[PDB]
């Protein structure tokens, strides 16, 4: 088996500029690299065939060299378009494999979320179950931290958090946590916030609720 | 142009068996050697299988449960699985080889699991009593407890398209939770209804659930 | 590893110094003699049967898909490097085919049994050892080149373009393989001397015909080749693994330049010196190389000149067969018939490779089991599954070139001599 490895694993490009993707593999391969893009709900797309050969009808800002034991995939200019994942495929042989992949997102003027929360249903208690849900929308970047606080104490367990996919228009990510409990232990507290902590502002964006209402 | 399109993909417990189709045009079947290259839900992108027209090649990890086949009568490519294992989950896809793989297929989804099927329960999120009443409201759908994978939500039949966030489903133990956040005007709402539209194919199940205030 | 093809070539360079370019004038004279008319000097067959039969084995799908590999993984420029194979490669089948007059004929009739195996015997005895070596790696070697890689590519090429071809190709390939060689290197001569040229002028006209209808495109082609291969733009000496490792590697299996496995067939020409057949078996390399492969390459190279849809991603045999249906109205079917033939030559001759190899080693007693063997192995080679057989055969191939290349070197001295010998009965 031939192990190629690709680095940088994921990078951020601010708009306009250019940047350099890596594809390293275990064993020297002569010119049998290839170079695809992949999109959300898409399969890959041909970039750059055979190392340095180029592909019809995808942009000339696409460049790859190398030979052996080095490989570069070297972009010139990037566009929101370029969004995606870039993997490589080496033809050693007919077992052809892949490499890891690389994520490319796009960078932005740094956005602050807005942040709402939500009650269990009344629908959702009468089946036994009470979910929690706060809502964090639009904000770059990504890196943030949510902290559930139940009447003052927090809550380490019983979270679950899902992150959406880079937005095309305006480059903002979106987050869902989600804090499940059972009816009765619910109904054990008064208090339940949420807590998100951005690098936007030094203090945290708080909101709660009271189950007492 | 030239055409792939895969099919037969579903839900199979382990151990268990199914085959796949890859129905091609605009092209000649018989003359391009073919192959199958599974992603799996993490983006792993794995080689699985190789024909031509007469002598095949598998991948050390599927040798033995693999039958690939090809009919350049019908012009479509056959993937035959069987004692399937869990691994084996990802999205197939078709496509033909030489030395670089350009034209590629839409992909099928096949999924390897001991889990049951089982129906969502679609629950609204609407803001507390006590909420801040800020220019815009924001408004949720919480669809859990479902399996398997996936789920199609829309907000007022497809009027709001504009605002929109569905996250993607998290699975916990044998059962996957989605929710999915509308953001509209508070003059709109409630004045104006607010609805969301839920489908789960593999269950046969579409609901309904007007966001209603408390 | 590949540094026996340095190796290989070597000698190439070494031989022709050695034999100062000795190809280049003695080539017409030798491709008269190979063709004259009218010589009853001890042997089996004629020298023009021997070269038949050598061809025969020499032309093979090497020469349709093989050239298609290289001109895809390594380029247009594959084809010069393919070239230099040969050019210098004709030194090293002149040498193989000299010596092969060390040679002692065996019981069951003449027969004759001459080839690298039995110069080391006769070289400066460890040529026992070597010997030995060689006839174990050949006597293998000869199912993949000679058997496993000719009848599978035809089998997948038929089941492609006409379909009604599981096993059937293999069966009638079987049984028309049997037929031939049931008689021997005799019954082969008769065979390999009708179909060889048959074939040869066949695929070659068209090519012609390819080129006489697109003559503007002829010398580009001939630029992208000469501009390619010895093409810096990338990489210190990068085309190394590109353009000329692929063009010696696949150049050396079409025309079979240092293997040994050449004047094996030169034995059994009916000669009165070594000088004699030597000259004819020389001439192998050019037919196949020169002539044959070049005719391949050029079209290949045309084909990517123009446009075309859809040939972009194919695999070899296909490919040529594609390139040849686009310029000719029947150019597929045309390359598909050429295939057959091309492969079921290189089936017999081959077989003589392998069968004079194992005899060696087991005598005439095991000879029908290796003709019994080589007819069943076709018949599977059809129908069985050998995606990467081309690189077991490479590897065999090479495991067979390594002791005849260090012959040829140490026995340079034989033939430079048994040469000035020749040379001088050719000033009478």
């Amino acid at each position: 088996d031939i192990a190629m490895t690709q680095s940088p694993a994921s990078l951020s490009a601010s708009v306009g500029e250019t940047v350099t993707i890596t594809c390293r593999t275990s064993e020297n391969i002569a010119s049998a690299l290839a170079w695809y893009q992949q999109k959300q709900g898409k399969s890959p797309q041909l970039l750059v065939m055979n190392a340095k050969t180029l592909a019809a009808g995808v942009p000339s800002r696409f460049s790859g060299s190398g030979s052996g034991t080095a490989f570069s995939l070297k972009i010139n200019s990037l566009q929101p378009e370029d969004f995606g994942s870039y993997s490589c495929q080496h033809a050693a042989g007919w077992l052809l494999t892949f490499g890891g992949g690389t994520k490319l997102e796009i960078k932005r003027a740094d956005a602050a979320p807005t942040v709402s929360i939500f009650p269990p249903s009344s629908e959702q208690l009468t089946s036994g179950g009470a979910s929690v849900v706060c809502f964090l929308n639009n904000f770059y970047p990504k890196d943030i931290n949510v902290k559930w606080k139940i009447d003052g104490s927090e809550r380490q367990n019983g979270v679950l958090n899902s992150w959406t996919d880079q937005d095309s228009a305006d480059s903002t990510y979106s987050m869902s946590s989600t804090l499940t409990l059972t009816k009765d232990e619910y109904e054990r507290h008064n208090s339940y916030t949420c807590e998100a902590t951005h690098k936007t502002s030094t203090s945290p964006i708080v909101k709660s609720f009271n189950r007492a209402e | 142009e030239v055409k792939l399109e895969e099919s037969g993909g579903g839900l199979v417990q382990p151990g268990g068996s199914m085959k796949l189709s890859c129905a091609a045009s605009g092209f000649t079947s018989s003359d391009f050697a073919m192959d199958w290259v599974r992603q799996s839900p993490e983006a792993g992108l794995e080689w699985v299988a190789e024909i031509a027209a007469s002598e095949r090649h598998y991948a050390e990890s599927v040798k033995g449960r693999f039958t690939i086949s090809r009919d350049d009568s019908k012009s479509s490519v056959y993937l035959q699985m069987n004692s399937l294992r869990a691994e084996d989950s990802g999205l197939y896809y078709c496509t033909r080889t030489a030395g670089a793989c350009g034209q590629w297929g839409t992909g099928t989804t096949v999924t390897v699991s001991s889990a049951k099927t089982t129906p969502p329960s679609v629950y609204p999120l609407a803001p507390g009593s006590a909420a801040a009443a800020a220019s815009m409201v924001t408004l949720g759908c919480l669809v859990k407890g479902y399996f398997p994978e996936p789920v199609t939500v829309t907000w007022n039949s497809g009027s709001l398209s504009s605002g929109v966030h569905t996250f993607p489903a998290v699975l916990q133990s044998d059962l996957y939770t989605l929710s999915s956040s509308v953001t509209v005007p508070s003059s709109t709402w409630p004045a104006s209804t607010v609805t969301c539209n839920v489908a789960h194919p593999a269950s046969s199940t579409k609901v309904d659930k007007a966001i209603v205030p408390g | 590893g590949p540094y026996m093809l340095v190796l290989l070539l070597g000698t190439g360079i070494f031989l022709t110094l050695r034999l100062g370019f000795m190809q280049i004038h003695t080539l017409p004279y030798a491709l008269k003699l190979a063709f004259s008319k009218h010589e009853t000097s001890e042997g089996d067959i004629s020298h023009f049967q021997a070269l038949m039969t050598a061809l025969a084995a020499t032309i093979g799908t090497g020469n349709i898909a093989g050239v298609a590999t290289a001109y895809v993984l390594g380029g247009p420029g594959a084809i010069f490097w393919m070239w230099v194979t040969a050019f210098f490669g004709m030194a090293t089948k002149y040498a193989e085919a000299v010596l092969a007059i060390k040679y002692r004929t065996v019981d069951d009739n003449g027969e004759m049994a001459g080839g690298p195996m039995y110069f080391l015997e006769k070289g400066l005895p460890l040529g026992k050892i070597l010997g030995v070596a060689f006839a174990f790696f050949g006597a293998f070697a000869a199912f993949g080149i000679g058997n496993m890689v000719q009848t599978n590519s035809v089998a997948d090429a038929v089941a492609s373009n006409f379909g009604v071809d599981p096993l059937i190709t293999g069966f009638v390939l079987a049984i028309f393989t049997a037929a031939v060689i049931l008689g021997g290197i005799k019954s082969i001569g008769k065979a390999t001397g009708i179909i060889v040229p048959f074939m040869a002028v066949f695929y070659i006209l068209a090519g012609l015909v390819i080129l006489a209808m697109n003559i503007g495109y002829i010398i580009p082609a001939f630029g992208t080749i000469f501009s390619s291969a010895f093409n810096f733009s990338a990489g210190f000496g990068a085309l190394i693994g590109t353009a000329i490792m692929w063009g010696v590697k696949r150049g050396v299996f079409s025309n079979e330049a240092g293997l040994g496995s050449a004047p094996i067939a030169a034995a059994a020409a009916k000669t009165d010196h070594p000088g004699r057949q030597a000259l004819v078996s020389m001439t192998g390399t050019f037919l196949d190389t020169i002539v044959v492969c070049t005719i391949t390459g050029l079209v290949l190279t045309i084909a990517g000149l123009k446009a075309f849809p859809g040939l972009t991603d194919l695999t070899g045999a296909s490919l040529t067969a594609a390139s040849f249906d686009a310029l000719m109205p029947m150019g597929g079917l045309i390359v598909t018939i050429g295939l057959v033939f091309f492969a079921y030559s290189t089936v017999l001759g081959w077989s003589y490779y392998g069968e004079k190899c194992f005899e060696y080693l087991i005598g005439t007693k095991g000879i029908r089991l290796y003709r019994i063997a080589f007819v069943l192995v076709a018949f599977w080679g059809a129908t069985a599954s050998l995606p990467l057989v081309w690189n077991i055969a490479d590897t065999l191939n090479g495991a067979m070139a390594i002791p005849n290349l260090i012959g040829l070197l140490l026995l340079s001295g034989v033939v430079v001599s048994e040469t000035k010998a020749f040379n001088e009965i050719r000033k009478n």
